[PDB]
């Protein structure tokens, strides 16, 4: 179970994926999007 | 911006001296796929 | 860990890549202080007596 959850969507380049991961540098997530470095949740994407 | 590099097996070498190193400008680039290291973090190399 | 010097590894990594650096360091030294203070306190016990 989960206590509150927050889905937060986005598009992105397939290249830039890789920066969605928590703690990376790049950027989208120095001035786009940014995840904290103790982040629990998962990073879902898919080619679109 | 070398014209033509090296072959692996022949593999070229510089000495880089006695000037200022602004990797930024390398890692502020979309260019590449590639830019991994191993015993530094590519953001603090402008530190040092 | 890369460096025996707790800032070389502070100013040559990012705040995740140097966590594994640090705890090594932690480990080590923590390791350190109970050895001493093992052969301390059973070193006392000789000078009690």
């Amino acid at each position: 179970c989960f206590t509150n959850v927050y889905a937060d969507s986005f598009v992105i380049r397939g290249d830039e994926v890789r920066q969605i991961a928590p703690g990376q540098t790049g950027k989208i997530a120095d001035y786009n999007y940014k995840l904290p470095d103790d982040f629990t949740g998962c990073v879902i994407a898919w080619n679109s | 911006n070398a014209t033509r590099f090296a072959s692996v097996y022949a593999w070229n070498r510089k000495r880089i001296s006695n000037c200022v190193a602004d990797y930024s400008v390398l890692y502020n680039s979309a260019s590449f796929s590639t830019f991994k290291c191993y015993g530094v973090s590519p953001t603090k190399l402008n530190d040092l | 860990a890369i460096s025996s010097v707790l800032n070389d590894i502070l100013s040559r990594l990012d705040k995740v890549e140097a966590e594994v650096q640090i705890d090594r360091l932690i480990t080590g030294r923590l390791q350190s202080l109970q050895t001493y203070v093992t052969q301390q306190l059973i070193r006392a016990a000789e000078i009690r007596a």
